[PDB]
């Protein structure tokens, strides 16, 4: 068959994992809630490359509308947990 | 998709879009993980030369330039993703969605199969009718006289509310719904 | 003769004295073993026709239009009784006493010896097709529909009377065997010119022709159910038996008179196919391609030649046959979201599946895929075409072209995509509707065995 | 009133699978229903369509085209057998037609 | 018991009674129609021994 | 794991196909074996001179069963 369930889970350690490969990020630092532009003093033009890396580790895009507001871990799991309907 | 669109696009906005379509057509173009690496730090440099412009004019100016620059040296067939609005498997699963519904429609001795689903199912069709009069009176509530200025829809805020207009939304098929 | 004609008016006081509950029953029945008693006029003689007695004869180009009557009203019948339900048992029986004339009047004209009568019945189907679209009709066009189909057929047939009875006085007779066996040349003359023009425009206004076709989206959108399904089957095939029947004593004039009549056809069959191709009607679009289909039996008559005859009988039966059927399942969805436009509803395959597959059926059909009747027929007037000039082949295939174009657009506007989110009330198909696509589809596949049996007297 | 007349409200259109779930779309009453589709059914795909094609394909041969072959057979035997031509270009015998007598 | 049945269904008898009907009066109007009979051309023939037409 | 698919109803298609089915086997069953044993046990005619003297009826001038009845 295809590819076993995604989990929430495993979505979160997916997104910790790329953002801790990011060299602009502390990886002790990084929080799943830290924010981007607070937290981490991160500017637009890191989270553009922050969601193109997000892209490129799922296999799907973003749209732009939507990516402006993901400025945290959290809300990035969210939406990919609720595009892909994931639910546990 | 999921967000309510605004009236028009900042500069700001439009500089982040051309950014992300200038560094997606780079990859294209560059084919290998790392030349594209060396190329998208040059065009990160290139376009952080401009970064703390104060004049509005020459901004937008650098703008319209950059956009004819990335228009004339398009990729022409840039990659996509499969299931993007131009990939090869976009509507693909289209045709497997069926709205919730057609269940209404079984015949009985289909619903005598799967007895806790249509319980379940009941169940929600409860809360959905009990909620709705509630979801129209703060729709009412939380709307200007001179109707809806966006698309954006408020949240519940009393005890068993549930936020307006969320049976659609809720109940949406699947992504591969078969 | 009369054991088809009896049957056929005993049928109206029989549906008169049924009960309120039964008259659905009763009629189909009866109406489907009359159509089996009228599938015995098949065999035919070959060398002449089957001279019952001095009034009646069958024919082989006559037999299969009366069994396609015969086998239309049942289907009539079982695709009325769902939007009459509300109706009062009276005005129902009403409604089934017109169609029973309709197709009595219908039998008899087909059968007629003589040509006074054959215009009598011809004009006496006229009176229940009116009633019936200006009564039962859902909107309120109705009423200039009608007008319209009215005026356009008499303003044609009154000179085909007047030339009738100068025939008669002139020739002494106007029985078609007497017609037949006496003919001689019509000359060349402006009196034979006109003679030749008032019996060809009330046939060339029923196929129709284009430029007199304006009458028919009318009348077959806003005609009820039945009602399109006999204008479109058998009542646009008078036309085309009454040019076989007349142009016996045309010649040698039908040589020339025929050039702007073929002209016409040819470039409307183009242009009404393109016409489907812009159409958010789903009736009107299979009402223009009628129009086509009509237009290229209206070339292979006017032609004159065996081929031509014998895919022009084809090409009738298989167009009434599928017309039938695509606008019965038009009727379907109109009665699913009570409105005719095409984009309305939309990826219906997903909810429909099985109707899904008769409108396939159906669309495979309209573009005459072989090999199939449709083909056959179209097949045969596009080589006698051929024969008579090497240049329609162009328009021929053009046709064929924007045929198969406009038939895959409407189905796939109809049953492909995604479905409209909002429209929630599109129940499973009934019985009664599956029933009645089968019915219409079996014979069409049957009749490929057999194509012998629709080729007419020139095989 | 500000209104223009006294009519009845455009009734709802009522579905029958909703007091029959299995209506078969023919009628209200379920036995009416029932039987419709039964004689339905009966007079028109067993009787009608499979015992006519049975014998519309058992028609007896009165179109006359295997005499025909057997007709054709015989002529060709005859006329090959003795060196006569197949067919002649002359339909009816010119010995019983009399041309006009002079063409100028 | 069977008064009602009757009375109810006795509709359907009109149809197969109208065509027994129009079978009759068909062969009454081949009755008016016997000038040539045995006389043709083509279809001229003796009689057999104990028939007395060729057809009806 | 399992998931529940949402579908139109099937049943009413399912149900026209074995009625309709049904009865055309029905019908067509009896005259398919009545067609076999007619053509094994009572074969064809088969082309005979016209004896001298003798006139054939209408229907001898046929070769199959079916067709002569
Ligand atoms: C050629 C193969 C030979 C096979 C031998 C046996 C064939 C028996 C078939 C009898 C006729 C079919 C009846 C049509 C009505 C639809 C029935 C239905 O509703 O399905 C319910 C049934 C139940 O399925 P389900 O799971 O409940 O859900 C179905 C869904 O609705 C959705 O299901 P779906 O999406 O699968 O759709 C159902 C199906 C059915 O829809 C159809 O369209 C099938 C009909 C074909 C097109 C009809 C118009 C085109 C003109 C051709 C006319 C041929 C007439 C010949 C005489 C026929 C006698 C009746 O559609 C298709 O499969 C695709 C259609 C493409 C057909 C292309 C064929 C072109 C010409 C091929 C040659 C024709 C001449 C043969 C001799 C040539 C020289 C040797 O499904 C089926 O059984 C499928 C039907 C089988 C497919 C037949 C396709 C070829 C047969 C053509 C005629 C047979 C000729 C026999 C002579 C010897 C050869
Ligand atoms: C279904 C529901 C869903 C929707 C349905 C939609 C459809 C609706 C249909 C509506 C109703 C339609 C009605 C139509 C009526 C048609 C009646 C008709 O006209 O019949 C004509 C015809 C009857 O001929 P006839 O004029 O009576 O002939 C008289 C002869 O003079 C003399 O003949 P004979 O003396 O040779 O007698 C032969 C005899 C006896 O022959 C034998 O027994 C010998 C056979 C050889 C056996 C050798 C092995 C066995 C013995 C040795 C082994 C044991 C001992 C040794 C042990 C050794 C151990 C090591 O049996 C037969 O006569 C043949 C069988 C006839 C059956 C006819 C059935 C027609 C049914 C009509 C209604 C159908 C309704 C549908 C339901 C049908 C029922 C399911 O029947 C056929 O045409 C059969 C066709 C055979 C075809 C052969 C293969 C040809 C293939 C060519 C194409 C190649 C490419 C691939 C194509 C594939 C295509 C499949
Ligand atoms: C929208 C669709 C409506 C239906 C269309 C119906 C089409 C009707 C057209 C009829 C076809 C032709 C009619 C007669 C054939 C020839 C006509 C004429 O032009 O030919 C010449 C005729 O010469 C002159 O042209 C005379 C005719 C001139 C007067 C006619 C007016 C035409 C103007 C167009 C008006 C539109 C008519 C349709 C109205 C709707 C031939 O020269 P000649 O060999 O010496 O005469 C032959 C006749 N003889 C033997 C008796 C001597
Ligand atoms: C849904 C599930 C589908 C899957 C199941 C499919 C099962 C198999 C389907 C495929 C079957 C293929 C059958 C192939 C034909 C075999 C039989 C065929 O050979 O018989 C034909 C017989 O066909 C019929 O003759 C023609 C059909 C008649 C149609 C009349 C329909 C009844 C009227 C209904 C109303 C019509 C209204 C419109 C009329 C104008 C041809 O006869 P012919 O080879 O010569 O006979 C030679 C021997 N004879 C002459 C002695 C008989
Ligand atoms: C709804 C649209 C359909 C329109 C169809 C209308 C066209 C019908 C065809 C013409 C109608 C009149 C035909 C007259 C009946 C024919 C009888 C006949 O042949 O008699 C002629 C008489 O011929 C005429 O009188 C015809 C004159 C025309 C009278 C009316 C003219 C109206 C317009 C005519 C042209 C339009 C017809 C075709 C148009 C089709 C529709 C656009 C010769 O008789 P005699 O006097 O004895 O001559 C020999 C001995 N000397
Ligand atoms: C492969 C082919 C593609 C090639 C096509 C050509 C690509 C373009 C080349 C050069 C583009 C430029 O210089 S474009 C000129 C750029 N200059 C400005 O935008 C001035 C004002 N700056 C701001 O408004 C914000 O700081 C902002 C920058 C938006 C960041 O915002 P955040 O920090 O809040 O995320």
């Amino acid at each position: 068959s295809d590819a076993p369930p995604l989990t929430l889970e495993a979505i979160k350690d997916r997104v910790l994992y790329v953002l801790k490969l990011y060299d602009k990020i502390d990886p002790e630092k990084l929080s799943v809630n830290s924010h981007f532009m607070k937290d981490l003093g991160l500017d637009s033009l890191d989270q553009v490359e922050i969601i193109m890396a997000m892209e490129d580790e799922f296999g799907f895009e973003i749209p732009d509308i939507d990516a402006e507001k993901l400025m945290c871990p959290q809300e990035i799991v969210d939406y990919i947990a609720d595009k892909k309907d994931v639910y546990e | 998709a999921f967000s309510a669109p605004a009236a028009y696009l900042t500069h700001q906005q439009k500089v982040l879009r051309l950014y992300k379509r200038a560094l997606r057509h780079l990859e294209s173009w560059c084919v290998h993980r790392d030349k594209y690496r060396y190329f998208a730090c040059l065009m990160r440099a290139r376009f952080d030369e401009h970064k703390n412009e104060k004049d509005m004019v020459k901004a937008t100016q650098l703008l319209r330039q950059a956009e004819e620059e990335f228009w004339y040296g398009q990729h022409p067939q840039p990659y996509i993703f499969p299931e993007s609005p131009g990939g090869t498997s976009y509507e693909r699963y289209e045709c497997y969605k069926v709205p919730e519904w057609c269940l209404d429609d079984w015949h009985p001795s289909e619903k005598a199969m799967y007895p806790d689903y249509f319980a379940k199912r009941e169940q929600w069709k409860r809360l959905r009718r009990e909620s709705w009069e509630r979801e129209v009176k703060q729709l009412q509530e939380e709307t200007p006289p001179g109707g809806p200025r966006t698309e954006a829809l408020p949240p519940a805020r009393k005890e068993g509310d549930l936020p307006p207009l969320w049976w659609h939304i809720v109940t949406r098929p699947r992504e591969r719904p078969m | 003769m009369l054991k088809i004609i009896i049957p056929t008016t005993m049928l109206l006081p029989m549906t008169w004295m049924s009960k309120h509950n039964m008259i659905w029953i009763n009629a189909t029945v009866h109406s489907l073993l009359i159509s089996l008693i009228s599938l015995s006029l098949l065999n035919q003689l070959g060398e002449n026709s089957l001279n019952f007695s001095l009034t009646f004869f069958s024919d082989s180009l006559s037999a299969p239009l009366l069994v396609l009557t015969t086998w239309l009203l049942p289907l009539m019948l079982m695709a009325s009784q769902s939007h009459l339900s509300k109706e009062t048992t009276t005005r129902k029986k009403l409604y089934i006493t017109m169609l029973i004339l309709l197709q009595l009047f219908l039998i008899m004209t087909f059968t007629a010896t003589e040509l006074i009568l054959f215009y009598i019945l011809f004009e006496a189907t006229l009176v229940p097709t009116l009633i019936i679209i200006t009564r039962w009709g859902n909107q309120t066009e109705r009423l200039n529909a009608g007008l319209y189909f009215l005026f356009y057929t008499l303003a044609g047939s009154l000179p085909l009377l007047v030339a009738l009875v100068y025939i008669q006085n002139t020739t002494g007779s106007l029985n078609f065997l007497i017609i037949h066996y006496w003919s001689h040349p019509l000359s060349n003359s402006w009196s034979n010119i006109f003679m030749w023009l008032a019996c060809i425009m009330a046939f060339m206004v029923k196929m129709p022709l284009y430029g007199l076709h304006l009458w028919l989206p009318k009348a077959h959108v806003e005609a009820p159910i039945a009602g399109s399904m006999v204008l479109a089957a058998v009542l646009l095939k008078l036309g085309g038996y009454g040019m076989m029947r007349i142009t016996t004593i045309l010649n040698p004039l039908t040589n020339y008179m025929a050039y702007p009549f073929l002209m016409l056809s040819m470039w409307g069959m183009i242009m009404t196919s393109s016409i489907c191709l812009r159409q958010t009607d789903l009736k009107s679009l299979i009402a223009y391609s009628s129009v086509s289909h009509m237009a290229l039996v209206i070339v292979a008559i006017m032609i004159q030649t065996p081929w031509s005859f014998m895919g022009a009988t084809a090409l009738m039966i298989a167009h009434g046959l599928t017309s039938s059927m695509l606008f019965c399942l038009a009727n379907t969805n109109y009665e699913r979201v009570h409105s005719r436009t095409m984009i309305l509803a939309r990826g219906l395959q997903t909810l429909l599946p099985l109707m899904a597959t008769w409108w396939l059926v159906a669309s495979l059909t309209n573009l005459a895929l072989p090999p199939s009747i449709n083909l056959i027929g179209e097949l045969f007037i596009i080589t006698a075409s051929f024969s008579w000039s090497n240049i329609t082949i162009i328009l021929m295939g053009m046709n064929m072209m924007i045929t198969a174009l406009y038939s895959l657009y409407m189905l796939i506007t109809t049953q492909r995509g995604k479905y409209t989110h909002h429209i929630n009330n599109i129940k499973p198909s009934f019985t009664r509707e599956n029933a009645l696509m089968a019915l219409h589809i079996l014979p069409l596949l049957l009749l490929t065995l057999n194509p012998k049996m629709i080729l007419g007297p020139l095989y | 009133p500000t209104i223009r007349l006294q009519e009845d409200p455009d009734p709802e259109d009522e579905n029958l699978y909703e007091k029959n779930p299995d209506s078969h779309g023919y009628d209200k009453d379920p036995i009416v229903d029932l039987w419709n589709m039964r004689v339905v059914f009966f007079f028109g795909f067993s009787i009608v369509l499979v015992l006519g094609s049975t014998f519309v394909a058992y028609l007896p041969d009165y179109r006359m085209q295997e005499w025909a072959r057997r007709e054709a057979e015989r002529l060709v035997k005859y006329r090959e057998a003795n060196g006569l031509p197949l067919m002649e270009s002359n339909c009816f015998d010119p010995n019983k037609i009399q041309l006009p007598e002079d063409e100028d | 018991n069977v008064l009602q049945i009757v009375r109810d269904h006795w509709v359907h008898i009109l149809v197969p009674v109208g065509f027994v009907f129009g079978c009759y009066l068909d062969r009454r109007s081949d009755e008016k129609l016997t000038a040539f009979r045995n006389k043709s051309l083509l279809f001229k023939r003796e009689l057999r021994p104990n028939e007395e037409v060729t057809w009806k | 794991k399992r998931l529940f698919i949402i579908k139109p109803s099937g049943f009413y298609d399912r149900r026209f196909l074995k009625l309709m089915r049904f009865y055309i086997l029905l019908t067509g069953i009896p005259v398919a074996i009545g067609i076999t044993l007619v053509n094994v046990f009572i074969g064809e005619a088969e082309l005979a001179d016209i004896p001298e003297g003798y006139v054939p009826e209408h229907w001898e001038y046929f070769k199959h069963p079916i067709s002569r009845w």
